[PDB]
RNA sequence: GGGAGAAGGCACGCUGAUAUGUAGGUGAGGUCCCUCGCGGAUGGAGCUGAAAUCAGUCGAAGAUACCAGCUGGCUGCAACUGUUUAUUAAAAACACAGCACUGUGCAAACACGAAAGUGGACGUAUACGGUGUGACGCCUGCCCGGUGCCGGAAGGUUAAU
RNA sequence: UUAGCUAGUAGGUGGGGUAACGGCUCACCUAGGCGACGAUCCCUAGCUGGUCUGAGAGGAUGACCAGCCACACUGGAACU
RNA sequence: GGCGUAAAGCGCACGCAGGCGGUUUGUUAAGUCAGAUGUGAAAUCCCCGGGCUCAACCUGGGAACUGCAUCUGAUACUGGCAAGCUUGAGUCUCGUAGAGGGGGGUAGAAUUCCAGGUGUAGCGGUGAAAUGCGUAGAGAUCUGGAGGAAUACCGGUGGCGAAGGCGGCCCCCUGGACGAAGACUGACGCUCAGGUGCGAAAGCGUGGGGAGCAAACAGGAUUAGAUACCCUGGUAGUCCACGCCGUAAACGAUGUCGACUUGGAGGUUGUGCCCUUGAGGCGUGGCUUCCGGAGCUAACGCGUUAAGUCGACCGCCUGGGGA
RNA sequence: GAGGGCGCUUACCACUUUGUGAUUCAUGACUGGGGUGAAGUCGUAACAAGGUAACCGUAGGGGAACCUGCGGUUGGAUCA
């Protein structure tokens, strides 16, 4: 059924932005509020939101340049068949620095840039490229 | 099944006589509606349409009956004796 | 199911200990009830009594005598247990359960009897007679020219009258 | 194209034995233990640090060198 | 890495173990991460260096020795544990649609057989003929039976079922789906090795039936021959009840489940609303066939029912033969 | 006298012996099929509507390709 709901996140995303929309929605979680936080830092996604009480949606807004998507390629890393912890010097550096990898650590998620500069490894949810 | 036979089944099995959807009341409906079907099935041998519908009946009492016995091991050993299955 | 007791091998006497006769069987007392007697419970005396283990010892040989499987391999024929040539032949012959064909609608067919009758049967086609084959598995192929048998009565020949 | 295996066998208590725990070895009892996370069975094999290759993950392999194990014609047994 | 067509999705479903598991809080801290400690023998490999005139070689220091264990932390994810939610999954209420299954009745049309009437010399057959049926009176024809099987028109890429499949009508038993407003339980979920159940036709066993049709078989032709097509017959079998076999180009050559992604054309079956103001119109569901977009693809083509973008679990393939 | 030694004896166990399986290799008249071969013989089943559309399953038959029955598939051709 509903095996992975960060795989759905992803997959709206990339689904999505090919197809040219401009807000997408999907259920809200706390995991996906983390990851669509990060992803409003780095600057892949406009604004996020999430309008609900009790089960609430969250939206995010796309964004485009010269009317192609932003995010080139997204994908998961740790599918939970197989999930993929990874320590601090063999952490990943997706497209040779300009792309972002979420790592959630112990201080909760955040990008591999500032995973790298706080020291400590994690679990890789995605590969932003 | 019948309408007063339902509210019979609820009756005597149910939370506050109006639910109709507690697990104690979908496993005797099921086990009401298997032990009428099997003299069907004792009658129409070859009736297998049917049969696989028993089947599936069948595999969801067993499926709520071990979400019981995950639950309350006291609420299912007493419902179990009520009812009258065997394990 | 069988093969199979397959084959093949080990132990086997007497004495002592466990146990001065064991486990088990039988149950006298005695005690209590007792719907009171050929009644019922603990109660186990006495009586009987395997079988096993350890030790010792004897003989050349311990089931010591009498009684008491020769075993295995390949194959023919017949499925088997049965039956027969009393008195030279016991089988590969006969039967057999099973298979099929055929006859028979019951006052049955069929037999024994000129005939009555009776068996069939005090049974009724899932029954009965007759014929061939002889469990079970795989099967039963072609011919209706011959001789039978069954269906035809249009025609040829055809008896008594 | 090996699914059953195991009678000192799994455990207990007592005795004995060993430098030492232990069925190591016996008496008695319990009837267990192992098995689809591959027991049992068959075939091959000394193992490792390494070496060769590979961008790397790996694949092959165990010469010299070094560690460990086993054996000393074959099969045993004990002594000092 | 791959599965529509190249080799590859079990015939289809149920389901134990196993794998994965929505969402909120709290705890634990097992997995995860981080520091330290012990350790990873030396040699080798590698980085700086020294020597043999150089190199090979010898050699100093260093990290590495991707591990293991212990202590100490952190709490995002996953796990355990405890409490909650309601969307997932399911239950009730009321209908609709249906060749879904099982059992028993019954109806007519037609074919064949029989029996009887008429009436006379042909019928049947193909490319053309013949074997066959006919002067014992057939074929045609009217009446009365008997029998078995299949259900014309409806009928439509229509419906139902998980797959095989299911087709006149009626009753009895019965499964499933779907829709509406409510209510309820509150992760009860998905997939599934082994295991089980269903599984067309042909085939087998036992016992019935046996009209048509018809492998085998016979006869007639065509042919060079024709063990075939075509013709005349015709037994198994088809059929009914019990079983057994477990196979098909069991096909959508497309495993199940679930999410997201431009449209059009119809069909089917509900249902909400609006004045059904006449056989309308505005939406939401389920199911289903055709065209097609980006995407994909070796191409063909698939295309919101994906062969698109993905996730969970299972099955399977590693050149053609041999097989 | 204790205690010792030799000797006898019982326990354990190797070589050896019998019986009987299990596996594996070699060999074996003859045979079931398979593959390769020089202009061999008999056909002509398949590919076009391959001249009877092929094919799948199953059964029967037949010198052999194959034929026929029953069911299924389009991966079959013609559509004025
Ligand atoms: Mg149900
Ligand atoms: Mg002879
Ligand atoms: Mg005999
Ligand atoms: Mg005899
Ligand atoms: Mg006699
Ligand atoms: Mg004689
Ligand atoms: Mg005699
Ligand atoms: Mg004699
Ligand atoms: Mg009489
Ligand atoms: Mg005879
Ligand atoms: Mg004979
Ligand atoms: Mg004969
Ligand atoms: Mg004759
Ligand atoms: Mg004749
Ligand atoms: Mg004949
Ligand atoms: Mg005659
Ligand atoms: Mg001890
Ligand atoms: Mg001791
Ligand atoms: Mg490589
Ligand atoms: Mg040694
Ligand atoms: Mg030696
Ligand atoms: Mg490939
Ligand atoms: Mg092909
Ligand atoms: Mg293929
Ligand atoms: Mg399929
Ligand atoms: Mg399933
Ligand atoms: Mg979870
Ligand atoms: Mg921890
Ligand atoms: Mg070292
Ligand atoms: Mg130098
Ligand atoms: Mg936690
Ligand atoms: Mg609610
Ligand atoms: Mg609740
Ligand atoms: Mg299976
Ligand atoms: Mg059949
Ligand atoms: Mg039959
Ligand atoms: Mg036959
Ligand atoms: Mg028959
Ligand atoms: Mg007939
Ligand atoms: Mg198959
Ligand atoms: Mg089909
Ligand atoms: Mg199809
Ligand atoms: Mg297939
Ligand atoms: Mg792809
Ligand atoms: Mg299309
Ligand atoms: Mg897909
Ligand atoms: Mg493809
Ligand atoms: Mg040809
Ligand atoms: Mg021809
Ligand atoms: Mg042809
Ligand atoms: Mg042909
Ligand atoms: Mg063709
Ligand atoms: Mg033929």
């Amino acid at each position: 059924s509903m095996q992975d709901p960060i795989a759905d996140m992803l997959t709206r995303i990339r689904n999505g932005q090919a197809a040219n929309k401009a807000a997408v929605t999907m259920p809200s979680s706390k995991l996906k509020v983390a990851i669509a936080n990060v992803l409003k830092e780095e600057g892949f996604i406009e604004d996020f939101k999430v309008e609900g009480d009790t089960k609430p949606e969250l939206e995010l807004t796309l964004k485009y340049f010269q009317g192609k998507a932003v995010v080139e390629s997204i994908q998961r890393v740790s599918r939970p068949g197989l999930r993929i912890y990874k320590r601090k010097d063999e952490l990943p550096k997706v497209m040779a620095g300009l792309g972002i990898a979420v790592v959630s650590t112990s201080k909760g998620v955040m990008t591999d840039r500032a995973a790298r500069q706080a020291g400590l490894g994690g679990e890789i949810i995605c590969y932003v490229a | 099944l019948s309408t007063e036979a339902t509210a019979k089944i609820v009756s005597e099995f149910g939370r506050d006589a109006n639910d109709t959807g507690s697990t104690e009341v979908q496993v005797a409906l099921l086990t009401a509606q298997i032990n009428h079907l099997q003299g069907h099935f004792a009658e129409h041998k070859k009736d297998h349409h049917s049969r696989r519908g028993l089947l599936r009946m069948v595999s969801q009492r067993r499926k709520l009956l071990d979400y019981l016995k995950r639950k309350d091991v006291a609420r299912y050993t007493q419902l179990i004796e009520r009812l009258g299955l065997r394990r």
